[PDB]
């Protein structure tokens, strides 16, 4: 049916939409968690040093 | 459906439009991470 | 040929009957042994 | 030493057709249903279903 | 019976956990995935454990495309049902009538057709364990029974040694007797523990032996050699280092591959797979990296997740 | 001359890094491989740049099994040798008469026929730049020219814009006449430097033009739109994020085509590459991940990576 | 020549190991290094904490 | 334009030939043997090719 | 055959080098066209 | 060159013996890591 076809359009489009967004910004996220961490550590050692 | 040779090139143009507008947006900036 | 068939699988199933009674009276035999020697 | 071969067989034989018929389409609802009502906080169906946290 | 049971024998572990510690534990079979995958896991509540699983693996031929997949848990029942795209549906049940005593039931349908559909009780003793399964039962006019019946047999001998048997009873049509084959197994365990042996002279003069050692908390180790006319076998070597941060497994196999699978845990939520493996007979490589995210859907159970 | 010089401009960039901003910065073409690799990399001393690199590819049709390569480097000389599988020879010279002006030579060799061999001088001034190179020279009795020469000018017409040209002479065998094309190259820059534009009316009628834009000191991203009977070009949108700790590149092809490529560097030494990419026209991934191990050889360069 | 088939003989064999210690190691060095920063950052907090 | 016939041309080419038949076995060896010329510790050449650290 | 490719060939070279000519002065040219406007 | 059906098992099994001999050696524990 026309209303299963769209039904699968949109289906197929939304998994494409999840599966680009996973790719392009799990990889990003990681390096924004890394980096948020690492300037956590250097403000722990500053706290530690005064 | 008219597909013409000319069809590529529009839209190829528009794509680069709309990206050239995007990226000099303020949108990219608040793309950017504050911290 | 279901002669022979039907003969290897009942044979098969009783000697599994066989072995399982072995091993369901197994420790007892071990405790035997040990006590033996 | 097979002997099951009676009326019971067909009985179990349309059983198992009408339970794997029932259970091809319910089984999933089977099991969202039992933790929806189990969960005491009880979300919403499109919540539930869908991947986002709610809390 | 009286004075036999002075012996107080453990309860040795079912016949399908008898590899559990090297198959499962210290080897990527299961584990393995190619190409990209992400797994989300959504958590409802722990208490009564409920679960909400989506897959979306990409590249892999085994894996599908979408998986969605909800398991619920309780103290003495366990369900899970997993809708796959192409709309093929995967659900097992199990059931415990009593702490020891379970009935488990799987049944696999794809496109209409009960492909698979098993039903088997787990009957647990003090020194024995026996489970049988029937896969596609079925009845038939004739009367002889109809489909592959399982049934697995296996005593502890000794506290450090377990013996059992596991008979196959299988019948494709039914017009002709079905084939029925016996396998032999043994599980021997260490008196400290350390280290587990287990034996399978599986049918068909099929032999898979394997072993399992406990080097340390974190490193265990165990070796899995495979038999099969002219036999066709390989022998594998695994090894698995576990830390609070990331689950390592390496394996060298007879075959020539090397393969390995490193699980980061970046956060408590999120995991990060790596997989790769590479066959020397060949010069050939599949990798696959992934994702593992655990979010909670209730205020409590962030709560715990937060600790 | 005289008068005309209080124009004091400033001198653009050479024609190759016309689209470096953006072609070898803010995109993946140049760092994109697949399947696994290792790169070890060896450093002997600082003040003159020497190198010892190695590789080990395995699964990527374009990388080879194994090359080795040894770059040097001073304040006026630059090579580069490079070993590879099969005995495939590459190799590279930089030598700079003047402060401004280097002649550069590269040469590609495999099985013992020298298929490339390009000689380029580069002269750079105030306000203009060019370059002139020859491909595979040679000369022929007949005593016309052989092979490929290529020349190209870029003068600055203002601070803000440069234009140039870029003229192609080819002639394959020296029978025939050989074909003379030239092209026409545009860079524009921002006054505050923020965004960069470049466009590119190459021969044949092929147009590549990009641009390029600064968010951030860690942000920074670009456009790249390509056009070649019928014409076959596609649109790219790509950004790059810079951390201390980690590089991510991420790209969008108007072919539906979606790659990222994040760089850890797990230590100021061993950095770790992931690069993935997926075809959403044909629904397929090609995926790689990689090593960069860089481990000096001297007691003074180790003291200096260490801080 | 066959002192030219040993010699590439060895040199496949000892890229092969290499490849396999590589792939086989990478991973472990990583669980180790990250394992061993962790139990540095929990010895960091005691310090601080006395 | 072109004028460029005479026996400049073959010295030119026979240079190209002897030049390019030199480098094809030689210029790696040439890199080496100038880093390890420059570098002030001139490690042994059997470390200098391996991909170990010596210090 | 080779006539006509050897005079599009030139023809394009002395277009080139008009076009570097015009590059060349092209500062200049702006300089004016700002001191008219 | 002979490759007989059993030469399979005997490979098989003395790759099994080995690595049984190797996995229960002090040099497994070696492999541990002392951290």
């Amino acid at each position: 049916s026309f209303v299963r076809n769209a039904f699968t359009k949109s289906g197929n489009l939304a998994w494409t939409l999840t599966t680009t967004a996973l790719l392009l910004g799990v990889p990003l996220s990681l390096s924004i968690l890394a980096e948020q961490q690492l300037i956590e550590m250097e403000k722990t050692f500053d706290l530690q040093s005064d | 459906f008219k597909e013409s040779p000319l069809y590529t090139i529009a839209l190829n143009g528009a794509f680069f439009v709309a990206g050239v507008a995007f990226i000099q947006s303020p949108l990219m900036d608040m793309l950017a991470p504050q911290l | 040929e279901k002669r022979a068939h039907q003969e290897q699988t009942e044979k098969t199933l009783k000697q599994a009957a066989y072995v399982a009674a072995f091993l369901w009276v197994s420790p007892m035999i071990w405790h035997l042994v040990k006590k033996q020697w | 030493s097979f002997i099951l071969s009676d009326e019971s067989k067909e009985r179990i034989s349309k059983i198992l057709t009408l339970t794997h018929n029932v259970a091809h389409y319910g089984w999933i609802p089977f099991v969202l249903y039992l933790g929806w009502a189990h969960t005491s906080n009880r979300p919403n169906f499109l919540n539930l279903l869908s991947p986002l946290p709610s809390v | 019976h009286s004075h036999r049971q002075s012996l107080e024998l453990v309860n040795p572990g079912t016949v399908e956990n008898l590899n559990k510690e090297v198959s499962r534990d210290v080897f990527l079979s299961q584990y393995f995935f190619t190409g990209l995958r992400a797994d989300l896991n959504k958590a409802f509540s722990m208490n009564p454990a409920f679960q909400t699983s989506h897959t979306f693996s990409i590249g892999s031929q085994a894996l599908p495309k979408y998986a969605f997949s909800a398991l619920f848990a309780n103290d003495n029942l366990f369900a899970q049902g997993n809708i796959d795209n192409d709309l093929s549906v995967s659900g097992r049940l199990n059931y415990g009538w009593d702490k020891k005593n379970i009935s488990k039931v799987n049944l696999q349908i794809s496109d209409g057709q009960p492909t698979m559909c098993q039903l088997e009780q787990d009957y647990q003793a003090s020194d024995f364990s026996v489970n049988v399964k029937t896969l596609n039962p079925s009845f038939s006019e004739k009367g002889e029974f109809t489909g592959v019946a399982v049934a697995s047999f296996l005593q502890s001998v000794t506290p450090q040694l377990a013996l059992g048997l596991e008979t196959l009873y299988s019948r494709t049509d039914g017009s002709a007797p079905g084939d029925a084959g016996v396998s032999y197994l043994t599980r021997y365990v260490s008196k400290k523990q350390d280290w587990i042996f287990s034996g399978q002279l599986q049918a068909n003069g099929a032999l898979i032996a394997s072993l399992w050692r406990k080097v340390a908390q974190n490193v265990e180790a165990g070796i899995e050699t495979t038999l099969q006319p002219t036999v066709e076998g390989s022998t594998t070597i695994g090894a698995k280092y576990e830390y609070r941060q990331s689950v390592y497994r390496g394996t060298l196999d007879s075959n020539g591959k090397v393969a390995c699978f490193l699980e980061r845990k970046v956060l408590p939520t999120l995991s990060v797979l790596f997989c790769g493996e590479i066959d020397h007979f060949k010069n050939d490589t599949k990798i696959g990296c992934g994702l593992q995210f655990e979010t909670a859907g209730n205020q409590e159970l962030l709560m715990l997740q937060q600790g």
